[PDB]
């Protein structure tokens, strides 16, 4: 896995070097070939077949594939995503994660904009349990996006729409987290299952983070073996579902956040 | 079978379907099918007006004050959506003297009896309305 | 005129259009609900007409107290308006027309009184001052009849005491969805009537009116007058 | 050299042949990203052209991602469509001089396929797919910048239109045969005023807009029935009856679009018979627009249907008239032609 | 500005202040198109607290007395934290926003409000 902290400063350095060679200028002074510069670098992150690995290793390795993951970073000015380099790089990648300044100041810590963010690979890059449980997040967030403006007057709306709005609010708050504290597959699965099944309809919106953290903490001390099975295997089976449900029921029965 | 029976205290009405005999609470002795002419109009007791619909079918007949005007081929009842009162003006003045005065506050302290006062100021409100 | 402010302004106008459209569809839903509501009040209206025709045919030989006619002396009015703003200006149009009429009455050397039912009417008229016997506000959509019996009853009492000579409704009658006409129409006309039909076929026997030989009429007419004042209330709710 | 009278090319797809009819020698613009089965539609067209008109197809990729190209090749091999198509790829990691002159390479093969005389002449009808002509214009812009030509207007090659006429004009219906073309178009900065889309739209004859909303709904294809247009949907060329049928279904869908906000915010509890009937007819039409393809028979197990145009016209006329106001709406899902619907309904 | 460096209370105070101001930055267009009355009370509180906070971040300087002619002031950190904690809590909601201008410390705010 490889990460480039900034490709904008590299582009600026390339522009400086080219302009000192007096190569023909262009929009924003950029030289002729800027698309090629980032395209040839970003096309080398690929997954190779077992035959390629065997040919390269001359048979020393058999039945194994390889994979290089890339995460370039680009900075935009004032929110303009239509500039030259950002448009060059957006068309090359297989996805985009958009972080908004207004969301950061508003209190959304991971600050992702789910509306415009896209991933072309899709559900083909998830474990079975994550792929099974992921749909209830997207449905809820889309519905909350559509119904957001109706917050002021909600009594006139029917009960189903109000329930959708409440679920959207709770889910949107659950999406918050802390830096230097990555979650594991088991914690993500437990949280998403608790959200989808509706066990957090009782709790207040403001105290979602505390409830989530306490529930995750209880499981890792009480159901650590189950978590180990989920972490190593990742397969989702009737028994795993029943165990998760029973554990969440126990926590809600006997604990104080 | 009665031709029709209706009561109208609210935007909707409660209809009776072919009342086979006309019995009402506080009947007054002229209960039954059209006598050729009704005896009178009376203030029926707020007690619910027991009425049996066709084949002696009883329905929810809770009344809050009933005025009944039967007639050949016409049975009409005037009822109250709320408890009935005769000259409830005392509560009317009670409400008026407590809500308006509290609401008005200085508006009641001012109580400027002049109506065509500063008609140019009302025209100024009009010109504000003329403003976009 | 920099690009950044243009972009921000476009985004903000898009959002504001979202909220205003939400308001528009909520208003449309309540508009259909009102259309039904009135559609239900129209039969309430024509059966009020039926019962008053019944009573005026039942005893036109006697004379009601309301029938009395005396010269105009300090006539007060009934005004109704909305609670919240954004009404497009029909309240202001009603206020302008009623103030023109009352100013004409003032120039006729008769002062006027009024009652206020809408919050905007309370805030506007009393800011410039006025004469009021009673008022109310925040009755809400489709309010209980007993909520607003106070104003009609107090003005009927004022007429009974002899200070009040006449009162006219002031409201906006429905014509079309977008056409609302301020209407200043009388309300206590002494309740005159004239029926040349239905006496031949029926009503020859009339009734003994034992409970009330002539008393009931006044109760029937007070129920009547509260009926069309409620009708005007729901009407103005619909057109607002 | 080429003499043509408008002559529709029948693909066999219902919604396209009804609302956006093609024309032998036309150029079609495809709008939409990934996640809406664009490749599935392209494969279906490739299969249908050979099934009906005995026509081979050519695929030309301009600046294509390598991963997507590999997936496309493997999936076409899986679906048994690769035997009838040729391929020419131009990758992103190549210099712009390669991604520029690849459309001509595909075009030469398509033109040769057109002019292969069958017994008793009759030439052949062939297709050409271009992955993205926007990247074609960008390749031109970068090449012009490399050679040092002075910038034109807003950051575009001095010579842009001349080049797109060189490309797009050769896709025409000649006397001995025909070449159509299906092209995907990218609109920069959501600006139709930009010079590149403006130069593009002067050559298009139809526009197909793929919607993510319909794809999420579960009806495939998800081709938008309110935003797609054509230059053949006139009372003269396509026939009057077709014209008013299409117009009627369009304003019915328009009414449903205007009413769906109300139906979704405050439900269907409102009482009005006419708009309820409009809603039911709109839902029936939406389901009826879907049909099963011959490409998914292998993964699905159900057979495809190459519905002829006349059956679509007759079924839509009957649906608009009100004769099929009793068939359950579930009887139109993926049901092919018109009658099939009836049996499917009588099966239930 | 990290919870490990400044502490725990300081971080929460700063985040709450920035959140309130950012929320107020987006309610201007709605107030324009529709009346102030239209917005709910949970946003009336935000608007008023944002105005009060915008003026309370003002203080007179020792150096710049030649311009205004008012004596300079100095405020320690703990007074700042205490005042902002009290403000975001809803206390000092009855003091008019005109008493937060070039007044420095909170007790000076109280005295200046009393003088009005």
């Amino acid at each position: 896995l490889i990460i480039y902290d900034d490709l904008s400063k590299q582009a600026v350095a390339y522009r400086q070097i080219s302009l000192l060679l007096r190569r023909p200028p262009g929009r924003e002074a950029y030289p002729g070939d800027v698309f090629y510069l980032h395209s040839r670098l970003l096309e080398r992150a690929s997954r190779v077949s077992a035959e390629y690995v065997e040919k390269f290793t001359n048979g020393a390795v058999t039945g194994k594939t390889g994979s290089l993951t890339a995460l370039p970073i680009i900075e935009t000015q004032a929110g303009d995503v239509s500039a030259f380099v950002p448009t060059n790089v957006i068309s090359i990648t297989d996805g985009q994660i958009f972080l908004e300044t207004s969301l950061f100041n508003a209190g959304i810590r991971p600050a992702v904009n789910a509306g415009i963010s896209v991933s072309r690979v899709g559900g083909s890059a998830q474990t079975k349990i994550i792929k099974k449980l992921s749909g209830g997040i997207r449905t809820a967030l889309a519905q909350y996006r559509e119904l957001a403006a109706f917050a002021q007057f909600a009594s006139d709306l029917d009960e189903a729409t109000r329930k959708q709005l409440e679920h959207g609010q709770r889910v949107t708050e659950l999406m918050k987290q802390k830096q230097y504290a990555p979650y594991s597959i088991a914690d993500q699965a437990v949280s998403v299952y608790a959200s989808n099944e509706g066990y957090m309809a009782d709790v207040e919106v403001k105290k979602i983070v505390d409830f989530d953290a306490a529930l995750i903490a209880y499981f890792r001390s009480e159901y650590a073996p189950l978590m180990k099975q989920i972490d190593e295997t990742g397969d989702y089976n009737k028994d795993i579902e029943a165990a998760i449900k029973a554990g969440i029921e126990s926590f809600k029965a006997t604990q104080t956040y | 079978a009665t031709m029709q029976c209706d009561v109208v205290s609210v935007k909707e009405s409660i209809y009776s379907g072919a009342v086979t005999m006309l019995i009402a609470k506080g009947a007054g002795g002229e209960l039954g099918i059209l006598p050729g002419h009704a005896p009178l109009v009376t203030l029926l007791q707020p007690g619910p007006i027991r009425v049996l619909l066709e084949n002696g079918t009883e329905e929810i007949v809770y009344v809050s004050g009933g005025v009944l005007e039967v007639q050949p081929h016409v049975v009409t009842v005037l009822a109250d959506t709320a408890i009935r009162a005769d000259n409830l003006d005392e509560a009317a003045i009670l409400e008026a003297r407590k809500n308006a005065e509290q609401l008005l506050a200085n508006q009641k302290s001012d109580l400027d009896s002049a109506a065509a006062l500063a008609a140019l100021a009302e025209t100024a409100a009009q010109l504000e309305t003329i403003r976009k | 005129a920099n690009l950044k402010e243009i972009r921000a302004k476009v985004a903000s106008i898009k959002s504001t259009q979202k909220i205003t459209r939400a308001m528009q569809m909520v208003a449309a839903s309540k508009m259909r609900r009102a259309q039904e509501r009135m559609a239900q009040g129209r039969p309430y209206a024509d059966n009020m007409r039926r019962v008053i025709a019944h009573l005026v045919q039942a005893n036109p030989e006697y004379k009601h107290r309301y029938m009395v006619d005396r010269p105009v002396k300090r006539v007060g009015y009934i005004i109704v308006s909305s609670d919240r703003g954004l009404a497009g200006g029909l309240n202001i149009n009603l206020f302008k027309k009623v103030v023109q009429h009352v100013k004409a009455q003032q120039e006729q050397s008769i002062e006027v009184q009024f009652a206020l039912i809408g919050q905007k009417a309370v805030s506007f008229f009393k800011n410039y001052g006025g004469k009021v016997l009673g008022a109310t506000t925040q009755i809400g959509d489709a309010p209980s009849l007993e909520q607003l019996t106070g104003s009609v009853q107090v003005m009927l009492d004022a007429f009974d005491k002899g200070e009040l000579d006449r009162i006219y409704l002031v409201s906006n009658g429905f014509v079309n969805a977008m056409t609302q006409k301020p209407k200043v129409e009388q309300l206590v006309p002494l309740a005159p009537a004239e029926e040349g039909d239905d006496l031949n076929r029926t009503y020859g026997w009339d009734y003994i009116y034992e409970p009330e030989a002539e008393e009931l009429l006044n109760g029937l007419l007070v129920r009547y007058i509260e009926s069309m004042v409620y009708q005007g209330v729901i009407e103005n709710v619909a057109c607002e | 050299e080429q003499a043509a009278s408008t002559d529709l090319l029948e693909t066999g797809i219902k919604v396209i042949d009804l609302l956006c009819p093609f024309a032998k020698g036309g150029k079609v613009g495809l709008f939409g990203g990934a996640g809406v089965g664009k490749t599935v539609n392209m494969m279906e067209l490739i299969n249908n052209i050979a099934k009906a008109h005995s026509g081979l197809s050519v695929f030309a990729g301009v600046g294509e991602r390598t991963r997507e190209g590999n997936d496309f090749y493997h999936e076409m091999k899986d679906s048994n469509v690769l035997d009838k198509v040729a391929m020419v790829y131009g990758q992103m990691n190549e210099p712009p001089g390669n991604r520029l002159r690849v459309a001509l390479t595909g075009l030469t093969m398509a033109e040769y396929f057109r002019d292969e005389k069958d017994e008793n002449g009759k030439g052949r009808d062939v297709l050409l797919f271009v992955d993205n002509i926007y990247r074609y214009t960008l390749a031109g812009t970068e090449v012009s910048a490399l050679l040092g030509r002075m910038p034109s207007a807003v950051g575009y090659q001095p010579t842009l239109a001349e080049e797109m006429g060189v490309l797009q004009e050769r896709i025409t219906s000649t006397k001995s045969g025909s070449i159509t073309s299906i092209q995907a178009v990218y609109v920069p900065a959501d600006d139709l005023t930009d010079p590149s889309p403006a130069t593009t739209f002067a050559h298009l004859d139809a526009t197909v807009v793929l919607s993510r909303d319909i794809a999420s709904s579960g009806i495939y294809p998800a081709i938008d029935p309110l935003d797609s247009t054509s230059r053949q949907l006139d009372p003269l060329v396509v026939g009057q009856e077709h014209y008013e049928i299409a117009r009627a279904v369009q304003n019915v869908l328009q009414r449903y679009k205007e009413l769906k906000d109300i139906i979704a915010i405050l439900g269907m509890d409102e009482l009005a018979e006419e708009d309820k009937l409009v809603v039911y007819r709109a839902r029936k039409i939406q389901r009826f627009f879907s049909q099963p393809f011959h490409v998914a028979e292998v993964f699905t197990g159900a057979p495809g249907k190459l519905v002829p145009l006349k059956e679509t016209i007759r079924g839509f006329k009957g649906l608009l008239a009100g004769e099929y106001d009793h068939i359950p709406e579930q009887a139109f899902y993926m049901v092919g032609g018109i009658d099939e619907v009836i049996a499917k309904a009588e099966k239930l």
